[PDB]
RNA sequence: GAAGACAUUGUCAGGUGGGGAGUUUGGCUGGGGCGGCACAUCUGUUAAACGAUAACGCAGAUGUCCUAAGGGGGGCUCAUG
RNA sequence: UUGACAUUGUGAAGAGACAUAGAGGGUGUAGAAUAAGUGGGAGCUUCGGCGCCAGUGAAAUACCACUACCUUUAUAGUUUC
RNA sequence: UUGACCUCAAAUCAGGUAGGAGUACCCGCUGAACUUAAGCAUAUCAAUAAGCGGAGGAAAAGAAACCAACCGGGAUUGC
């Protein structure tokens, strides 16, 4: 549910906005990638 | 005054708006309902005229916008020299505050001005800040 | 709210003003308790007067210059023109204040007169035998009372030399009024080479 | 130096940066993407060099 | 330094003029907390007074003068034995020492007019409603 | 203004007296106002660009061609002043040591409304290049007037140089005339020239065979 | 000083005979004594110079007194200190030059 | 041992900051919402031959323009056939 | 999180920026030559020589000043890194 | 070696003192919001309620780094 995470809510399960969190974030919003470079599998 | 508000719904496309302090044209407008209830919201997407970037943006249709003067000028080229253009008015006024276009506009510009053509050069005036976007040349009065 | 032709009122109760409320039912009982303090006081200093003389002065602002009032207490300079120390006046009854000033004769020499007539009605007893007790009184100030100055006399001869008290009194306003710039002037031509 | 904002940079390539060997600085370039930014920009300016000649 | 609001997270659960949590200054000096922590170590003597010896960034240093109530120094040398009086315990509790006055703002003038008998007994005084018993 | 008329009044008195009696010149000595401006990036700020025209003339004899029609060439005959027709610029046929020739020759052009148009198609970019640029007239205007006026132009434009100069009159005018001209003539500068009067480098007052004089 | 017996004016008011009294002795307060001349003197001689007055020095040798006066103006509180300090300060270099 | 007048700490100043706080989120209306403006105005009509007179009645209009397209005078007569 | 001031003392070097005292300097080609630009200038001359007409060159040459950009020494200098 | 001084300790050392209660009134710190503004954020409620520290029969203040501008007044408190 929203009031418990900021992932939770919607009609889908989804994020929302982008999980990668800046590293200048507060705590309650260092939730995700904390300050990732880059993202995704490479190959 | 330089700019005059304006209501969302009043905008339509291909038409001038201020975002975030920047001359923007619209390319795309939708507007969708907040909740069943609840008044619809704008979603503008807009091309800043003199950088070429986008800029979009959502609001209440009732909201009041910003909106800018736009005027576009006509021109004939007198010369080309350190990237300044030197413009020639309608009744013999000359301004050389231009600087050249610096993109494929200005590349084409300067090699029809190398090769000698009449250009006739458009010029834009939003918000204090002056640019050219086309040229052409003159089929008659050679 | 607001209603018929009324007058703007300004009634200051938007605070808790009920927890602060003094009545005054004990103004009679006051009174009561007051005069019995008065009494005992009496009893306990059973010769003195129950009040220090006080001295006559000149009541401050331009409002109340025109009246005469008791003071707090006789200047060191006036009890020194009456001939005794601050010391022994405080001792013997007078009221000294230490920190007021002589300006003014006329002021001066009534309460030095003021403080002759004190010595005068006095009475002093011995520190140490017989005390010949002596019926006090309980008000040096209703014995010395406060007088105001007679300024001028009811009937005189008419002086009159035109200048209509009026002309006067507007050029004295005039020349306040322009005497900085004229002094700006003259030093401007004084420097003037 | 002299030019603005350059010191900023100093202190954080002093800070964290400093034990780091000229072969893993490398590496850790070409993944950041910075050494490509680097690149593109010298391209540009050969471009315009290239552009002048074009015309004459 | 300052005195920061002690609220969990800076929460204040307010309208926004009481929003500040970390400007805000202590009505009292460092000097009269010093003095006041000393006078709750040593509960058996008064305080009389203080100064200034040293500070740096971090402290501020005074030293507190204080006097025995109880020894017979004190209660003869009849200079001093008014400490030994019960209203003058805790003075510097109460705000009876130099900088206590100083900081409750008691001085005669028209500076003061707020806080010259005492800031709470004027506000009472001049927010009394006095009826008599003819009312005029 | 911090340059001020008692200054500027001083200043003028002893260029005159070097200019009239200590060292008299043949030629008559035109009276310069050079400038330089201060803080100032002719790449990124706007390039101020402005004229006005004296009261007294500057210069009286200074060469000035008429491109003009047939209307404006017969009106030249009266004013006394050199003349090519559109035939004459058609005849030029575009010859670059030539037209470099007219360029200086001749100051000052004047051209006609009509013809303004393909002054350019005609002559080319290189009066653009050296600066001296045809000015507009019309049938309704007095020609001698308007070359009265050119003659008593002053115009400031920005360029790349952060220098600039000008001719304020001559010497031979009277005192109080210079003074007044040279005055307009900073107020002028200063009013285009932005956050005025401290954008302002130099002020230097000169005559024509004179040394310089410096005005803040 | 007298009063003029009218109203208003430039010495409005009423004519009394004056008094003149006896002059207050706590209107002697600031007065400097030879004793406290003495120890401020010497303590002045012991300890030397301030920081800010060092560098106060430096610019009455320097940048003269109007700069020294607003850096003085800047260092202690008002324009009046400021000017006493810069006139002392002078007095010092005056008084080292002597020696 | 390490580090060193740099961190730390104190006070100001800029940035960031739904992690948190407080608050707001028009009206008319053949229910409300969407739509429209009947929300400040103007012309004709409804309007019942003084005046006044309603509806989300009908047909339209306004947020400008003009150193003359203002003021005075003189001369002349226009559309159309 | 970033900056300033304080905590905060003691020593050496190396750069940079201003004040005001003065010095010198500028080579694509073409063109008699080494063209930093501007603006005046048709006469200036000390040689009776140099400019001007004329050659070339975007820019023209004497004789004047101005403004940048460089290098360059010094101060009981002012300072920053 | 011995005897001082300074500073810091230990004693179920000799003798004392503080805490807690009460709290109507008093001296301080800390500190809201409901409410009013016909909404609401500055403001108001209120320098209040709640919370904390400290006294007495009263407390506090108090003998001018005062008020004034007059012919000057003269500690504090209260009406
Ligand atoms: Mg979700
Ligand atoms: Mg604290």
């Amino acid at each position: 549910n929203p009031v418990d995470h900021p992932h939770g809510g919607g009609n889908h399960q989804h994020i929302g906005k982008a999980s990668t969190i800046s590293r200048g974030a507060v705590s309650g919003q260092k939730a995700g990638l904390i300050a990732a470079r880059r993202t995704g599998l490479l190959r | 005054s330089a700019t005059y508000p304006m209501q969302c719904s009043a905008l339509r496309k291909n038409g001038f708006v201020v975002i975030k302090s920047r001359p923007c044209k619209i390319v795309d407008m939708s507007t969708s309902k907040t909740g069943k209830h609840g008044h619809a919201k704008v979603h503008l997407v807009a091309i800043d005229i003199f950088t070429g970037k986008k800029l979009e943006d959502l609001s209440p249709s009732t909201h009041n916008m910003e909106v800018p003067v736009v005027k576009r000028n006509e021109y004939q080229l007198l010369d080309i020299d350190d990237g300044f253009l030197s413009l020639m008015n309608m009744d013999g006024d000359t301004k050389d505050d231009v600087k050249a276009p610096e993109g494929e506009l200005g590349d084409s510009l300067q090699t029809a001005f190398d090769e000698g053509k009449d250009l006739m050069v458009t010029i834009i005036s939003a918000m204090g800040e002056e640019a050219a976007i086309s040229f052409k040349e003159a089929a008659r009065t050679d | 709210a607001i209603s018929k032709n009324l007058p703007i009122l300004k009634n200051h109760f938007r605070k808790h003003w009920q927890e602060r409320v003094k009545v005054h039912f004990d103004q009679a009982g006051k009174k009561v308790s007051r005069r019995n303090a008065r009494a005992t006081r009496a009893a306990k200093i059973a010769p003195r007067p129950l009040d220090l003389l006080r001295p006559v002065v000149r009541a401050p602002t331009v409002k109340y210059n025109r009246k005469v009032r008791a003071g707090r207490g006789f200047t060191l300079a006036e009890v020194k023109a009456a001939g005794l120390t601050a010391a022994y006046a405080r001792t013997i009854g007078i009221a000294v204040d230490h920190r007021r000033q002589n300006r003014n004769q006329e002021i001066f020499d009534a309460n030095v007169q003021r403080l002759k007539e004190y010595q005068s009605k006095i009475i002093v007893f011995p520190r140490n035998g017989k005390a010949p007790e002596a019926e006090q009184v309980l008000s040096a100030a209703a014995t010395f009372p406060i007088a105001q100055p007679a300024t001028d006399v009811e009937a005189r001869a008419v002086q009159d030399n035109g200048e209509s008290a009026f002309r006067t009194l507007r050029l004295a306003r005039s020349e306040k009024k322009f005497r900085g710039i004229r002094e700006k002037r003259a030093r401007e031509k004084a420097e003037a080479e | 130096s002299n030019v603005r904002g350059k010191r900023g940079k100093l202190k954080k390539i002093q800070k964290k940066y400093a034990d780091q060997d000229e072969t893993e600085r490398l590496l850790r370039l070409e993944a950041l993407g910075t050494l490509k930014g680097i690149e593109k920009q010298q391209q540009r300016k050969k471009e315009e060099i290239m552009k002048r000649e074009v015309r004459e | 330094g300052n005195r920061k609001r002690p609220v969990p997270k800076g929460a204040t659960y307010g309208k926004p003029t009481n929003q500040g949590v970390n400007e805000l200054k202590y009505q009292r000096s460092l000097r009269a907390t010093a003095e006041e922590r000393v006078g709750r170590r040593a509960a058996n003597l008064r305080v009389l007074n203080s100064y200034w010896v040293n500070q740096d960034s971090t402290y501020k240093y005074f030293e507190v003068i204080l006097v025995d109530p109880q020894h017979k120094a004190i209660r003869r040398d009849a200079r001093y034995n008014w400490i030994c009086d019960p209203v003058h315990k805790h003075r510097e509790a109460r705000g009876l020492t130099a900088t206590g006055k100083k900081s409750r703002g008691i001085n005669k003038g028209h500076k003061f007019n707020n806080t010259k008998a005492g800031r709470r007994k004027t506000w009472k005084r001049q927010n009394t409603l006095s009826l008599w018993r003819y009312r005029k | 203004s911090k340059i001020t008329s008692s200054q500027v009044r001083e200043h003028v008195k002893e260029l005159l007296k070097y200019s009239n009696e200590t060292k008299k010149r043949n030629f008559l000595e035109t009276v310069e106002l050079q400038v330089g401006l201060k803080n100032y990036d002719p790449q990124r700020d706007k390039r101020f660009s402005g004229s006005l025209k004296l009261p007294n003339c500057p210069r009286p004899n200074m060469s000035i061609c008429i491109f003009g029609d047939a209307f404006d060439v017969d009106r030249a005959k009266s004013c006394g002043v050199d003349a090519m027709s559109v035939d004459d610029l058609k005849k030029l046929n575009k010859n670059k040591k030539l037209i470099k020739k007219l360029s200086k020759k001749y100051n000052a052009f004047i051209a006609s409304e009509v013809l303004i148009k393909q002054v350019p198609r005609l002559l080319g970019p290189q009066l653009s290049k050296a600066g001296k640029f045809p000015t507009p007239v019309s049938h309704n205007d007095d020609l001698y007037g308007k070359v009265t006026d050119v003659r008593s132009t002053i115009k400031f434009q920005l360029k790349k140089v952060l220098c600039l100069a000008v001719a304020v009159g001559n010497v031979e005018m009277e005192e109080d005339v210079l003074v007044n001209q040279i005055l307009m003539s900073v107020n002028f500068f200063v009013s285009l020239l932005k956050k005025n009067w401290q954008n302002v480098g130099s002020l230097v007052v000169k005559s024509s065979m004179g040394p310089a004089f410096r005005l803040y | 000083t007298v009063k003029t017996g009218i109203a208003i004016g430039l010495n409005k008011g009423k004519k009394v005979t004056s008094m003149t009294p006896a002059p207050k002795i706590s209107y002697k307060k600031g007065a400097a004594s030879n004793r406290t001349k003495f120890v401020r003197s010497l303590v002045r001689e012991i300890a030397g110079l301030s920081p800010y007055e060092r560098r106060l020095i430096d610019l009455i040798r320097n940048s003269g007194e109007k700069r020294a006066r607003k850096v003085a103006k800047k260092r202690l509180g008002s324009f009046t200190r400021a000017k006493a300090k810069v006139e002392e300060m002078n007095n010092i270099i005056a008084a080292s030059r002597r020696h």
